[PDB]
């Protein structure tokens, strides 16, 4: 069993949480979960989980 | 098959023109004739039965793993007989250690 | 009709070739020995004791090389491009002479192959001795032909050069003499027992049938294209 | 055994398109099918008003009729890719326990005993071959379905219903109407005309 | 009709064939294979019986001899003349000779097909192109629609409208189901309805019929692959 | 040694519960673990010394000098030959500062500190150095290295090199170990690792497979052959005989000295002599006077094969001079030759190339038939036989080899895998540093300056400043990562440990067929035990309950015995023509075709009887007689999977005599021929008294194999056996002349240890048995009895365990883990739906 809060170790490269419970942060919404959420037309849970609870950043384009 | 009488090497056919003459790398020729006229052959349902399984059929009476039937052997009057099923045709051949063959091999 | 070994023909052949008879009698038997050892005749392996002796095969190969070269010489007219030796030997002859060569030069192959096989299956040592005797007989009976003169010169040159190259090859198969190993262009030279530079990739024995063959398609048993995490693969259990 | 006897006299003539071996295999597969009569002894020894296993099977709660027949009456014929056990052990031997060119039905996967009666050693081996084939297929399922599903998903993912209820890729049409009726798949009822 | 539509290739009508380096321009002596020298008794009987097909002078020196198995010859019931006409029509580079369909049940029907000089028109060895010729002859279609490996009669379950307007469902309808798709040959044949040809292959439907028929065929194939508890029809659409 | 008449045996009271006694006897004899321990012991006793001494002989010449001294100006080449002949492994020792006190390292101490249970290897070498000057000058320098040790090889737990070898259970408890565990694992960096059994194709066997995968479509049927010159530690060489779509039969030899170069078969044949194509064709097809259809087909195929061209070997295709072909191979396959035109003028260079080429070809081309030039013709005969077999398969006379069959498979564990890893690692991590150090001191120190003492520290110091592998980090990395099957020792319970020690791994339609239950598994591989999830299914096999793994037998003793038999005509006496004319049957020992017997069945029967006696032929030898090809194969190599099978004897001789007497009475016309016919009787000589003795301990499997009651049957020989699956079936066919069995099985012998834990398993669906074997290895319980001393990770110890109320034979050897819970099969509120359980809180 595992449960993680909104803070924890984040990957140095991608900014994403680490892998699994052993690294004290993670659990994954892989390709299939994104397909399912899109099929439901979520796009606000996808925003939340993939950006706010993951490597969220604000790019700037000229 | 044709082997050079000099250096014992394979001889190419080289059909020229109405007659076949064999050429070696050393140059000797042998004048193939009559029989050598055949080039290639293919006969369907051939290469099995009495040539493919001759060893196996010969050894079958002495193989303990072969199924045996309750049929009298005409040659030696042994009560039991060795039974074989061969090929896609499921040809049943009955053998014996005496030498009986059921005339199926 | 019987046969027996005649050492006199071997001695005559060695004299004509100005080398010791120990070299002629040791054809196919100088492996692992130096030529200086061959000339003295010492260390000669005993007569072959079984049909499996590679010496019989070696001497038969020598006789076969001789007969093959002689057959190229006999039928030069039938070659679009004859090999180097015959072309060097026959370049001065006429086209009519080249065609007549098929008629003039004797058929020296005789019944060699069949009776050699019979001897080898029946007696190996006599088979080796007969192979050497037949090689000597063929070489001299081609040498000691007398008529006509032009074929005499051609056949004498042929026999000398081809027996010389046979003996030279047999000496090449023998143990090398002392020499510098610099010829081969590398900073080092291996050996026949080089456990130092040995492909360790083969030390790990190929204990599988189809190793060289390469499969590139996706393995139909992997999770490479499926997306599940560990301890969540338990959901893929039976039922 | 009658089919085998006809084979002993060479009385089996295959139809055109099938060899004697394949026709013999088909004939034996047909001859060893379990008749529907097999339910009679099972149902005679079952009290349907109180038998828990039968009430589970009959009401559709769990299990099927073949499970009940296997448990109580007999397994019958084992099939691996709609054919009996091929003699893989040796030339003409299905198992070490059976003679070469064996003609009895038991040698090729016929299980006379039921699960409750207990399976013998070769019957258990044949059942294990069948079960392992099932496990292999189940394990193949995840991988093959994942490959095909990902390919299909990336083929179709761009198809989005637009404001005209057409299915369109970017702006290029894929469909004039979604199901050709424009209806969600969750809002359909089957009614007779 | 199923038997008629099935493809019957020449290789299936032969028990053995021999490629020989001999010719039969007649006039000259012979030069014959030893075991085949007995053929002369009918080689000349063919010239007597068929005086309109004398051996051409441009015959090559490459003959292939065929023996026809009468059991499968009468099983599928092909006349020898039909075989000979199919071989002759499909090949003008060979001069066909054959025995007589005597129905003797003891002597086999022999066809000797002699290569012509025009056949050796190819950059390749004469023997090798002759060996290509025999293989092509063994592949030549004799009867049936090409690519139709099999054909089996299956009763179908179909709906029809009666004179009273009732939609009756007929089970007596019979039609054949083949292996291998060649829609074009099926349309050509007259015993088969051309407008009700159904093929399991999407490619042949695309080529023959068009893209709408190909789309419907895709739906049908995906549906029959789906099984019983398949998805909705709009997903297949 | 005649036996008592089978008609007088009484077995009617022999029940299945008595056959369980025979199963127990077999398990006790094999020990259920001892194969790996004894394999490792044999490794460190016989293999590693032979691997270092015989196989590792160095001979390399360097070419670089310093242009200062006139001796250094007249010198170009220096040749060094050093070979170790002294080696031993002593038990692990702990020394803190690596020397001094030299106390014995204990396994618990190694585990606690993260140490390694490794022992030092003391080596001594004879080093011979020569420098080859110009103008034929040569001097020799000889050095004798004192016995020294720079290595530590990991030592398994339980071998005689382990300190717990013959320790008593009380003394094991004192040393802090587990009294009941058998060992079998290596203690590396504080962790226990088990080298699993790796299944490998059988060596010295022609594996023929069609390439029907249909990729690289140019290729056709390929018949490969891995040739091992002797024991399992030897350097094996592989030859691959490929039939191609172009008609070419090309032989590719892959070995350490030389690999990956496709060569036409006639070339390989004629560089050994016999350059006449007639002789080569005769060797392949064994006879030319017979026409046949088999001979005609092979003859035409070989004619096409020789006639067709080859791209790479173009110059020598028609070269009838074997010397030119040898030189071509030497310059194409030998390294260090970058100038083809350089050697074209030196005679000595060509002589050396030819000598080295003949040496490598002798050692590389079918080494198992010999490694001296006197056996080249028999090597050619065997190569012709292999080509004949492949082409015979091509004619559809025979089917391709069965990849999944266990007739041609061997389980190599611990000894063999570590032997090969050791040879590769030792080669690199010893030769490369030593050779580079010798080259460096050569570059610096004057050669004639080196004294006997100087070379000694030259050799010792070069293998002292080494940290690349040290052999220890490398051996540990091989053991951890893993052709050395490995698995972290998962201490879930005792059954998990044992099953890990009994796991057979592959390390290789191929995905499907290689996971099915093959028909050769029964008796040797647990038909039930396998994985359940993902690709692991069918990947880890398990040994059956009675199956063990044989060790290398007396190959030479049996070979000499066969060669002394009057009825075996050696290869020298019989030629291929004599083989076909008389229909002689080939005799093989370990794949080495020696001799030809007149009657294969008679020879096999006689030697099987002799093995049954046990004094003259070891019981573990495999005597497989192929009735299809009329061959007798004797096998004594390691990795064979024997199991003990009770022997069924009958009175077929007396039955035949009575039948013939009845026939003569019928011929004489007497109607009383019935009284002259006797009933056929077949039985096993196993009596209930032997079962009771087996349980009583007065009789073991050794006494059974000695008496001839039972015998060990390998899969190869199992194909020659007709086994009754139970004593019940033998009793049923006790008077049936149509079911003359050769052995009687015990049905519990077909299941593994984990599968036998399931009670009434045959009443269950077999797939459920498989998931039980999966789950029987995961249950918590008394995994180890020394748990307080160990520092374990993710290990669960269950206080209470109970013997099952319905126990099985698998609990006679493992400790039950679980309780006899009273379970009500009922619906209680729907909280146990879909594989849930309602547990009593109390
Ligand atoms: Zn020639
Ligand atoms: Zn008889």
């Amino acid at each position: 069993r595992y449960a993680v809060a909104s803070y924890g170790p984040t990957d140095a490269l991608t900014g994403q949480p680490l892998d699994g419970k052993r690294s004290h942060g993670g659990l994954r919404l892989g390709e299939m979960e994104h397909w399912v959420l899109t099929a439901q037309g979520a796009m606000q849970t996808i925003i939340e989980k993939s950006h706010d609870d993951s490597d969220g950043c604000i790019s700037y384009i000229c | 098959m044709k082997i050079c009488k000099a250096c014992s090497s394979c001889m190419v056919r080289t059909y020229v023109d109405g007659n076949i003459i064999f050429r070696c790398s050393c140059g000797e020729s042998v004048q193939g004739d009559s029989q050598n006229l055949l080039v290639s052959s293919k006969v369907y349902h051939t290469g099995e039965m009495e040539d493919k399984y001759k060893i196996f059929i010969k050894n079958a009476p002495f193989d303990p793993t072969n199924c045996q039937i309750k049929k009298d052997c005409p040659n030696c009057h042994l009560d039991y007989l060795t039974q074989i099923c061969i090929g896609s045709q499921k040809i049943i051949i009955l053998v014996c250690r005496c030498g009986y063959m059921s005339n199926r091999g | 009709e019987p046969w027996t070994f005649d050492y006199g023909k071997i001695i005559k052949t060695a004299k004509i070739l100005d080398i010791s008879p120990a070299v002629i009698e040791a054809i196919g038997a100088m492996e692992g020995r130096s030529y200086a050892d061959i000339r003295e005749g010492q260390g000669a392996p005993p007569p072959p004791t079984s049909m499996d002796d590679p010496r019989l095969m070696a001497v038969d190969s020598a006789v076969r090389i001789f007969l093959y070269n002689y057959n190229c010489l006999r039928h030069v007219s039938t070659f679009n491009k004859p090999p180097i030796h015959v072309e060097r030997l026959v370049k001065h002859l006429s086209y009519e002479e080249k065609e007549d060569l098929e008629k003039v030069l004797p058929n020296v192959v005789n019944e060699y192959h069949t009776t050699f096989k019979h001897l080898r299956v029946t007696d190996p040592a006599s088979a080796l001795l007969y192979s050497i005797e037949f090689l000597c007989i063929s070489f001299l009976t081609l040498y000691e032909i007398k008529e006509p003169s032009w074929v005499v010169n051609i056949v004498r040159e042929f026999a000398l050069t081809e027996l010389n190259t046979i003996i030279q090859s047999e000496k090449l198969l023998s143990k090398p003499g002392a020499f510098n190993f610099m010829i081969f262009g590398e900073d080092f030279v291996c050996s026949g027992e080089d456990s130092s530079m040995d492909d360790i990739s083969a030390y790990s024995s190929p204990g599988l049938f189809g190793e060289d063959i390469i499969d590139r398609l996706d393995d139909p048993f992997s999770i490479e294209d499926v997306d599940i995490s560990l301890d969540v693969l338990d959901n893929l259990a039976p039922q | 055994e009658e089919i085998n006897n006809r084979l002993l006299h060479g009385d089996i003539m295959p139809p055109i398109g099938l060899t004697t071996h394949d026709f013999y295999e088909k004939l034996q597969l047909n001859a060893l099918k379990f008749p529907d009569r097999i339910l009679k002894p099972i149902m005679n020894s079952i009290n349907p008003e109180t038998n828990g296993l039968f009430q589970m099977v009959a009401t559709g709660a769990k299990g099927s009729n073949p499970n009940m027949i296997h448990i109580m009456a007999g397994i019958g014929q084992i099939e691996i890719n709609t054919q009996r056990i091929q003699p893989q052990f040796s030339f003409g031997r299905t198992l070490v326990y059976y003679p070469r060119f064996a003609l009895e039905a038991q040698a090729y996967g016929f299980i006379c005993n039921s699960y409750i009666a207990g399976l013998t050693s070769p019957e258990f081996i044949f059942g294990e071959m069948n079960g392992r084939f099932d496990l292999i297929n189940k394990a193949l399922s995840t991988s093959s379905t994942g490959y095909a599903n990902r390919k299909a998903i990336f083929g179709l993912q761009s198809c989005i219903v637009d404001y005209y209820r057409r299915v369109s890729i970017d702006t290029r049409l894929v469909q004039q109407l979604y199901g050709e009726d424009g209806l969600d798949a969750r809002q359909l009822e089957t009614v007779r005309f | 009709i199923a038997n008629s539509i099935e493809l019957i290739t020449f290789e299936r009508l032969i028990l053995q064939w021999h490629l020989l380096y001999e010719t039969y321009s007649s006039t000259k002596k012979n030069v014959m294979y030893p075991d085949f020298a007995s053929d002369v008794e009918w080689m000349t009987d063919f010239l007597e019986n068929h005086p309109l097909l004398q051996p051409p002078e441009d015959i090559a020196n490459w003959c292939i001899r065929l023996e026809l198995n009468k059991t499968t010859m009468i099983l599928k019931s092909i006349s020898l003349e039909s075989i000979i006409n199919s071989l002759r029509a499909k090949h003008p580079n060979t001069y066909i000779m054959h025995s007589v369909e005597n129905t003797a049940s003891g002597i086999p029907i022999i066809i000797r097909i002699y290569l012509r000089e025009s056949a050796f028109r190819r950059m390749a060895t004469d023997e090798k192109i002759a060996v290509n010729v025999v293989d092509k002859l063994l592949n030549s279609t004799i009867r049936g629609i090409p690519g139709i490996k099999n054909a089996n009669v299956v009763k179908l379950m179909r709906h029809r409208v009666d004179a009273q307007g009732k939609l009756v469902r007929l089970d007596n309808i019979y039609a054949i189901k083949t292996n291998g798709t060649n829609i074009f040959g099926a349309m050509l044949d007259d015993n088969i309805d051309p407008y009700t040809i159904v093929s399991s292959s999407i490619g042949d439907t695309m080529e023959l019929y068009g893209i709408e028929a190909a789309r419907q065929k895709i739906i049908s194939e995906i549906r029959t692959v789906m099984g019983d508890k398949g998805p909705n029809h709009r997903h297949l659409l | 040694i005649t036996y008592g008449p089978i008609e007088t045996v009484d077995n009617e009271e022999l029940t299945e519960a008595d056959m369980l006694s025979f199963i127990s006897a077999a398990v006790n004899s094999t020990g259920l673990i001892g194969y790996n321990i004894k394999s490792f012991d044999d490794l460190m006793d016989n293999g590693i010394p032979q691997i270092v001494k015989q196989m590792f002989n160095v001979d390399i010449t360097y070419k670089d000098q310093r242009d200062h001294t006139e001796i250094d100006k007249l010198r170009e080449s220096v040749q060094i030959q050093f070979n170790f002949t002294d080696v031993n492994i002593e038990r692990p020792q702990h020394r803190n500062y690596s020397q001094g006190n030299k106390i014995n390292l204990l396994p618990n101490k190694a585990r606690l500190c993260g140490l390694s249970y490794s022992g030092p290897v003391n080596l001594a070498a004879e080093v011979i150095l020569t420098a080859h000057y110009s103008n034929g000058r040569q001097e020799v320098k000889r050095a004798s290295i004192p016995p020294f040790q720079v290595s530590t090889f990991p030592i398994m737990r339980g071998s005689n090199r382990c300190h717990t070898h013959h320790l008593s259970k009380t003394a094991k408890k004192e040393i802090g170990e587990d009294p009941n565990e058998p060992g079998g694992y290596f203690i590396a960096r504080g962790g226990e690792w088990v080298v699993d059994l790796l299944e490998n194709i059988r060596f010295n066997t022609l594996h023929i497979h069609y390439h029907t995968m249909q990729q690289g479509n140019n290729e056709i049927i390929r018949g490969e052959f891995i040739s091992q010159p002797g024991g399992a530690f030897e350097n094996s060489s592989q030859i691959i005989i490929r039939y191609m779509t172009t008609g070419a039969i090309t032989i590719e030899i892959n070995s350490t000295k030389f690999s990956k170069l496709r060569i036409p078969w006639y070339l390989i044949f004629r560089m050994f002599g016999m350059t006449g194509d007639d002789s080569i064709i005769e060797q392949v097809v064994f006879d030319l006077e017979s026409n046949s259809l088999v001979n005609t087909f092979m003859i035409e195929i070989l004619e096409k094969s020789i006639h067709v061209l080859d791209p790479i070997f173009q110059p020598v295709q028609h070269e009838l001079n074997r010397e030119k072909i040898i030189q071509f191979l030497s310059e194409k396959v030998s390294k260090f030759v970058s100038n083809p035109s350089a050697y074209k003028s030196d005679e000595n260079a060509v002589q050396y190339l030819n000598e080295r080429q003949l040496t490598i070809l002798d050692k590389i081309l079918l080494p198992h038939m010999g490694q001296t030039a006197d056996t080249r013709v028999r090597k050619l005969r065997f190569l012709g036989l292999l080509i004949h077999k492949i082409l015979l398969v091509i004619m559809n006379v025979f089917p391709p080899t069965d990849r999944d069959s266990y007739r041609t498979k061997r389980v190599h564990g611990s000894g063999v895998s570590l032997a090969k890893a050791f040879k590769a690692i030792f080669n690199t991590s010893v030769i490369a540093p030593i050779i580079n150090g010798f080259k460096e001191l050569l570059k610096q120190t004057a050669f004639e300056e080196l004294t006997q003492r100087n070379i000694i520290e030259a050799f010792s110091a070069a293998l002292s400043k080494n940290t690349a592998s040290d052999l220890n980090r490398s051996m540990e990395q091989s053991i951890i990562s893993g052709r050395v099957s490995t698995q972290s020792l998962e201490r879930k319970n005792l059954l998990n440990t044992i099953s890990a020690l009994r796991t057979v791994n592959t390390h290789n339609e191929r995905a499907d067929m290689m996971r099915r239950v093959h028909a050769s598994y029964p008796g040797y591989i647990c038909v039930a035990q396998s994985a359940d999830t993902g690709e692991k299914v069918g990947m880890s096999k398990q040994l059956a309950i009675t199956a063990n793994v044989c060790t290398a037998g007396e190959v030479l003793s049996l070979k000499q015995r066969l060669l002394s038999d009057p009825a075996i005509q050696q290869l020298a006496d019989v030629s291929n023509k004599d083989i076909v004319r008389k229909g002689l049957a080939r005799v093989f020992i370990n794949g080495e075709w020696i001799g030809c017997c007149t009657n294969a069945f008679e020879l096999a029967q006689r030697y099987r009887m002799l093995r049954r006696e046990g004094k003259v032929v070891h019981p573990h030898t495999t005597i497989y007689w192929d009735s299809m090809v009329d061959e007798v194969e004797f096998w004594l190599d390691v990795g064979r999977l024997t199991r003990p099978l009770l022997i069924v004897d009958n009175n077929i001789e007396k039955y035949n005599q009575a039948c013939y007497k009845a026939a003569e009475a019928r011929k004489k016309g007497d109607k009383d021929w019935e009284k002259h016919k006797i009933p056929f009787i077949q039985n096993t000589r196993f009596t209930p008294q032997m079962a009771k003795d087996i349980l009583a301990g007065t009789l073991t499997l050794e006494d059974l194999v000695a008496q001839g009651i039972c015998e060990f049957i390998t899969p190869e020989e199992a194909e020659n056996c007709l086994v009754a699956f139970s004593i019940i079936e033998l009793r049923k066919h006790k008077h049936d002349v149509t079911r003359r069995f050769t052995h009687v099985d015990v049905p519990q012998a077909i299941l593994g240890l984990a599968a036998l834990v399931s009670p009434y398993a045959n009443c269950t669906q077999p797939a459920r048995v498989t998931y039980e074997t999966n789950q029987g290895r995961q249950t918590g319980g008394w995994y180890c009895f020394s748990w307080p001393y160990r520092v374990d990770m993710n290990r669960f110890f269950q206080f209470y365990n109970e013997m099952p109320l319905v126990k099985t034979i698998a609990h006679n050897y493992v400790i039950p883990n679980g309780l006899n819970t009273i379970v009500a099969y009922m619906i209680y509120g729907g909280y146990n739906q879909e594989d849930s359980v309602i547990v009593s809180q109390s």
